[PDB]
């Protein structure tokens, strides 16, 4: 499993990017 | 922590290396807490659409 679980960090890094882009859309709201 | 428990059993821990590695039992139930977060989330954004 160890070779895969390192890719979770950029996977959750997209999930933080999912939040970071969505919050500034409220500034465009 | 599964990355922990994989690597620590890969050491064969200091004097306790099991022929188990039967995970949980609450960790399979802690998995069920995740989908119970997800089923709670889809219905309250469904109230957001109305």
């Amino acid at each position: 499993l160890s070779n895969v679980a390192g890719v979770f960090y950029i996977l959750v890094g997209g999930l933080g990017l999912a939040m970071l882009v969505a919050l500034i859309e409220f500034c465009y709201k | 922590y599964t990355q922990v428990f994989q690597v620590t059993v890969s050491l064969g821990p200091e004097d306790w290396r099991p022929h188990s590695w039967d995970y949980g039992w609450s960790f399979c139930l802690a998995w069920g807490s995740f989908t119970c977060c997800m089923a709670a989330s889809v219905t309250t954004l469904n109230s957001y659409t109305k």
